């Protein structure tokens, strides 16, 4: 956490603490192990030309409560999303990983055998 | 009583003398008003708008923070009514003292009678 890598965002933290819960795992059972990153096919060509085609959506905004009501108070200043906002923000993703990645056998080699992609 | 409606008021004539006048005969008509409050209401752009009770308690306990940290000691008065129980009573007296103030009063009471002195 924190502890180590000094003030970050809290993510980073909450990454730091699923990994030593891991690691003390591992370690427990009389192996220790430490943590090591995956390794990954990526692309790196992807232009905007590539998406071109694609629709364009406007996005799902945020309703903010207006300043004159908020400087006074210490109510929440925005609203969480409703279902039919959800609902259309969530069908705009445009599925940029593979869907065999669960079941295809090259990365499955590719990181047994620790290659580099 | 019968269910949620207060009918009617009878005299103690075991416990006491068994006497009662006109405002302990009928008085208790109050509680079967329709005109009661049923939830907390907030005041913002000149409109009372309904809250939960979490809100409410938030607001008050942060609006007076606020007063406390923009003026210091003794700005804020607590004035109560002598219709309460001495349970209200000594946690209106413990609320004053929580948010660092003297003023407790009430406008019946008036400052005593002066026997006390
Ligand atoms: C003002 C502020 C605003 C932030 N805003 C954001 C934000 O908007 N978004 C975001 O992503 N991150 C934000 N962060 C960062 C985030 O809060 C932290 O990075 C994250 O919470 C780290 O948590 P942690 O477990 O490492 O330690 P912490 O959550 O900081 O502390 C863990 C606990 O350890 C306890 N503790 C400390 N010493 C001892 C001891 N000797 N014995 C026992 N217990 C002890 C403390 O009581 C504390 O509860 C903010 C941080 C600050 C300070
Ligand atoms: S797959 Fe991820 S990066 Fe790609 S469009 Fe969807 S949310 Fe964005």
């Amino acid at each position: 956490g924190d502890a180590v890598t000094g003030p970050k965002i809290a993510i980073d933290a909450i990454a730091q603490g699923k990994n030593a819960a891991q690691v003390i795992d591992s370690y427990l059972n009389g192996c220790l192990v430490p943590h090591a990153d995956s390794q990954y096919f990526t692309q790196k060509d992807i232009t905007a030309a590539d998406l071109a085609d694609r629709a364009k959506a406007p996005r799902v905004s945020l309703t903010v409560e207006d300043a004159e009501v908020r400087n006074k108070s210490f109510m929440q200043v925005a609203k969480t999303f409703t279902e039919e906002e959800a609902l259309r923000e969530s069908k705009r993703c445009l599925e940029c990983g593979c869907r065999d990645y669960f079941e295809c056998q090259l990365i499955k080699y590719i990181q047994d055998y620790d290659v580099s992609t | 009583y019968k269910g949620d409606v207060v009918f009617r008021v009878t005299p103690d004539r075991v416990n006491d003398d068994g006497w009662l006048c006109q405002r302990g005969k009928f008085g208790l008509g109050h509680a079967n008003d329709k005109a009661r409050l049923t939830a907390p209401v907030i005041k913002r752009n000149g409109q009372f708008v309904k809250v939960d009770w979490n809100e409410a308690n938030l607001e008050v306990v942060k609006r007076l923070q606020a007063v406390v940290a923009a003026y210091g000691k003794d700005s804020i008065g607590v004035v109560v009514s002598p219709r309460l129980t001495n349970e209200e009573l000594f946690l209106a007296g413990k609320l004053a003292d929580a948010v660092n103030t003297t003023i407790k009063t009430s406008y019946s009471v008036d400052g005593g009678s002066g026997l006390g002195s």
